[PDB]
């Protein structure tokens, strides 16, 4: 196949269109280690030379999508300098942003929970197809931390500022119905149905119906919001 | 001299102001509130028929429920208005009204229509300001959700134009003191049509003054309140606020040429029509933008009118707005001096063409010639008109 | 020739329209679905700029939730129109969206405004029809409270005028028939702005089809019915009265002068404008009146006409208005020949202007000339506009 992994598989499906699943073989979930971190990297820059590729579908083969990674890994990495701390992110978020910057439509299929960094990689890509049995949300802050793989940087400026800060701010987990509604997803379908979902949602941007292009621009780009209306945007929402 | 195409405005009526909360009318449906105020007017210009009304524009926000499926004509329909009049519901928020207003003398300068009947109600005692809203989440990907409470919209300009506590409160007193003022010396007497409503225990009796406006405020019993949207750091209240109020307005309107056949005296006549845009998060400058628009459209400058008449939508918004507009200084001389919405209440749909109505009754109790109307829309906007007295 | 002061229409443009049920709007809020359409059909005339745009006046009538709190400005918002422009939301039931396009008409006619965006929304599915409705009952002391029930009001014509059921279904495969066939033959391509919605599945996909349209109506299947109203002898079914649909329709109005400048080819030009009144329980015989008092004002006679659009509200109410204007022989002919309401749906909020546009485009394809906008309104009214392709 173009890549295979432990913790990761990029299989190549129907007209062109590749796709890339996050299963970590041996454990029950899926999580952002220091492995995966690592062979995502090496999977973009596997689709970023094969020339053959038409788009990117992102799935799970654990139950749920994938969550956040090992709170023993947490307090391990946060004892570092804040110099060598900033450069894990600084390259991490590389991984992120270069499947963002992908020359290709790419969408993912949340068929289970997506929290933490889970919903930052969905945020990453341009569509995303949820189950109506799943959750997705940014519980950082029950650390005393936030988003730190560009989730205070796409999120806001997809579902919206204030929609942002409350997700952030709290933290909660989202129900497929609200999901949608703050547009912090495209589509919900049965679980069953997710599949061809992806699928049919592909082609529809590759031939040009969706424009993907102009769909991926708001989170590469300054805020929509007036500087008068930012004023009000965040003081009402620090205060 | 006046062109037959001009604007004519035939008689202002105002139903008695009331509090929304167990007031005079808390056994009175917005319908049945504009359909006898409406019907009153009429009979005091008998000289009109309520057959040649064209159209009848009434102004209403929260239109559900009692105020559903076009009012307008819900109530032009208990009146002696016929049913082969029309009737459409004006939305503009708080300036809703004042639009209606516009709408009709623009049919009029048109040969759309000879004679209109305008005005307005807002029972929110009924259908409260928060009953039914449903907030869109995308209007957070290109304003903030924030300037939709128009209480936080007063508290940004309240500091970008540096407006204290010690000031906002001492505009309120001077509203609801000039408001009783002008109350006990008959002033609106011309303007209220007497009608029924109920008090404290439940009796039935007929009200000709305003619930809302409370003498007993001063500048202690103001400081005395908490801020009512901003915890630490807020100067806005609900003293220095409008208030809760259900009521309506009427006005006749009609052409002059009109005029000059059925020989009834003018009360004014429009001479420049107005609106504008502004940021909703500081949506109380809406005034200014409309007020320029009007006075260029009218071949003037804010040194021809005479007397001004500006919504108090709040004390942080109104100082403001005629700070911006060189006034500041002539407000005891010609800005609201009967009274204003922080003591006679602001009731969405009414609110325009009721203070636009009250202009041209100071005006003709002060010999004044050009008037004013101006008031502030949520979301960022604004509304103007002026009226001449010839 | 072309004065400056008469109006002039840029470009039409709609929305698909969807079954409110399970539609491909089941997830669209209608302040979306307005500020989507708006945005687009501004990219289509790049020529005008948005900023120029004195004020958008929007059609709406159920006004709570998603429809409150003046829905136009709410949709100007997320669109390319800035801050400084104006917004409001007319209310005249069914014709809410054609008055919008009377307001800003007469507001250019007057120097009010140069450049205005109208047109009008309605999404039942969210905010059906029957949502916040409260009666009232000192109504019936004045009229009868079924006149409010638009279907029995249908009933009462269809007796006076005696409408069979074997001509109601017929002019209901009528509408079916002509509405798919227009949309085969690509006659809707020009006016319907591609948009996205969602299948049954929940699969994301544009839709620039309309869904309302079910080419399998035949008169046997219609027959098939049952009175949908009046049990013992109804003859109205939900067969030959609108659909309830999810929907909307943005409409670029300026300035005839301001076209000379931008250099941008006009679609149509209105001459005469018109609203009447009718007896609530009859309110279907509204077009008549509307007609009538608009080809008046215009100098002009029905036999001028060359195309007309009457919004088929029920096939009880269609019909008797073409009798007594005299055109009945004139159907296939001039009235409706791209579909109507009954296959289109009747969006209370965005029929006004929706029937208005696709006029436009029936006379520009046909080489017509005078053209014919008028539909009945609930609560006995009517309103009619004559639009010329020069
Ligand atoms: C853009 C435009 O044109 S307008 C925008 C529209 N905005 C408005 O109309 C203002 C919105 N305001 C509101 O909705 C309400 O007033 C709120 C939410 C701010 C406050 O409501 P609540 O939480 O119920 O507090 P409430 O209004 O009851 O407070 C009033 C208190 O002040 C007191 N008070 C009011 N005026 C005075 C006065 N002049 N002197 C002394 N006390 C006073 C009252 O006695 C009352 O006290 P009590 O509750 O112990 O009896
Ligand atoms: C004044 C003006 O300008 S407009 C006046 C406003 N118009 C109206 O109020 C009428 C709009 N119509 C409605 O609101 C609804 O259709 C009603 C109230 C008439 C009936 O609603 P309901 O009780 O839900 O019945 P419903 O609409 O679902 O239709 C019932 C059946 O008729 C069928 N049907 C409806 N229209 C058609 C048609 N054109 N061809 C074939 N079958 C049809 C439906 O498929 C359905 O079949 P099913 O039971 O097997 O599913």
């Amino acid at each position: 196949m173009i890549y295979e992994g432990k913790a990761i598989t990029v299989t190549a499906l129907e007209s062109g269109i590749v796709e890339l699943k996050f299963d970590l073989k041996g454990e029950s979930v899926n999580k952002f280690n220091r492995l995966t971190l690592n062979e995502l990297r090496q999977a973009v820059d596997a689709i970023k030379a094969d020339a053959s590729v038409k788009g990117v579908i992102v799935s799970s083969g654990k139950d749920v999508f994938i969550v956040g990674a090992d709170i023993t890994e947490f307090v391990e990495n946060f004892k570092l300098p804040d110099a060598e701390l900033i450069a894990g992110n600084l390259e991490a978020n590389k991984i992120f942003s270069d499947f963002e910057d992908l020359n290709v439509p790419t969408v993912a299929a949340i068929n289970g929970i997506a929290l933490g960094g889970g919903l930052e990689m969905c945020l990453a890509a341009d569509f995303r197809v949820m189950a109506d049995s799943a959750k997705i949300g940014l519980p950082e802050v029950k650390l005393g931390i936030y988003p730190g793989f560009g989730g205070t940087v796409r999120l806001p400026r997809l579902i919206g500022v204030d929609n942002a800060v409350e997700w952030i701010a709290s933290g909660k987990e989202n129900r497929a119905e609200d999901a949608l509604k703050v547009s912090a997803v495209d589509a919900v379908v049965t679980a069953d149905k997710l599949g061809a979902a992806a699928l049919d949602l592909i082609k529809r941007a590759i031939s040009g119906e969706l424009d993907y292009k102009a769909k991926r621009q708001p989170k590469l780009e300054k805020l929509k919001l007036n500087a008068i209306e930012q004023m009000m945007a965040f003081e009402t929402a620090k205060g | 001299s006046l062109n037959p195409r001009d604007v004519v405005i035939v008689d202002f009526g105002r139903t008695p102001m009331g509090r929304s909360k167990g007031g005079m009318h808390r056994n009175t449906r917005a319908e049945d509130m504009s359909a006898h105020l409406i019907s009153k007017v009429l009979e005091r210009n008998s000289k009109v028929d309520p057959g040649e009304v064209e159209d009848v524009i009434w102004g209403c926000v929260n239109q559900t429920l009692e105020q559903g499926w076009n009012i307008a004509r819900m109530a032009s329909l208990m009146t002696q208005i016929p049913h082969t009049s029309a009737a459409q519901t004006v939305s503009r928020l708080c300036g809703s009204s004042m639009s209606a207003l516009h709408t009709a003398a623009q049919a009029i300068m048109t040969g759309n229509g000879d004679v209109f009947v305008v005005g307005g109600v807002e029972h929110m005692g009924h259908v409260s300001m928060m009953h039914g809203v449903d907030p869109n989440p995308h209007m957070s990907l290109y304003a903030a959700k924030a300037s939709g409470m128009m209480g936080l919209t007063a508290e940004m300009l309240g500091k970008m134009h540096g407006i204290s506590r010690e000031q906002q409160d001492a505009f309120a007193v001077r509203s609801h003191q000039l408001a009783h003022k002008a109350t006990v010396e008959g002033k609106f007497k011309d303007e209220i049509i007497p009608m029924q409503g109920y008090d404290e225990n439940g009796f039935l009796k007929i009200f000709d003054y305003d619930e809302t406006i409370r003498p007993d405020t001063t500048l202690e019993s103001l400081a005395a309140l908490k801020p009512a949207f901003n915890p630490k750091g807020g100067t806005v209240t609900a003293g220095t606020s409008s208030q809760i109020t259900d009521g309506a307005s009427c006005m006749i309107v009609m052409s002059a040429q009109r005029a000059k056949d059925l020989g009834l005296e003018p009360l004014a006549v429009i001479r420049s029509m107005a609106v504008a845009g502004v940021d909703p998060a500081i949506m109380g400058y809406g005034p200014v933008p409309a007020t320029q628009k009007a006075l260029k459209r009218a071949g003037l400058n804010m040194a021809d009118i005479d007397f001004i008449e500006l919504n108090e939508a709040f004390a942080a918004q109104a100082l403001p707005v005629l700070k911006d507009l060189k006034v500041l200084d002539k407000m005891n001389e010609k800005v609201n001096l009967h009274g204003g919405a922080i003591a006679l209440g602001h009731p969405f749909g009414c609110s325009g063409a009721r203070i636009s109505g009250t202009l041209l009754n100071v005006m003709k109790q002060n010999g004044g010639t050009f008037g004013l109307s101006t008031m502030c829309i949520g979301l960022g906007q604004g509304i103007a008109t002026v009226f001449e007295r010839v």
